[PDB]
């Protein structure tokens, strides 16, 4: 993969532990993206 | 399901199930969950 994209989001029962992935392709997310996801 | 670890007093010990339906969940929360254990 190369970016993720922001509607990770509007996924509802998706996670990064759902997301299984390299940790490269982790750290894309936008920063209030983060901070919604931090918070889920 | 992965909210299991959502639930913070539970633990290894808490939580007694088969060990592949246990590995069935994500290997990070899995991590989050020992850690939460062994301490």
């Amino acid at each position: 993969f190369e970016v993720l994209p922001p509607e990770l989001g509007d996924c509802r029962a998706l996670k990064r532990a759902g997301l299984v992935v390299e940790d490269a392709l982790f750290e894309t997310l936008p920063s209030d993206v983060r901070e919604q996801m931090k918070a889920d | 399901p992965v909210e299991l670890g959502e639930c913070p007093l539970l633990k290894r010990s808490g939580l007694v199930v088969e060990e592949d339906l246990f590995s069935t969940l994500p290997p990070e929360v899995k991590e989050r969950l020992w850690r939460a254990d062994k301490e």
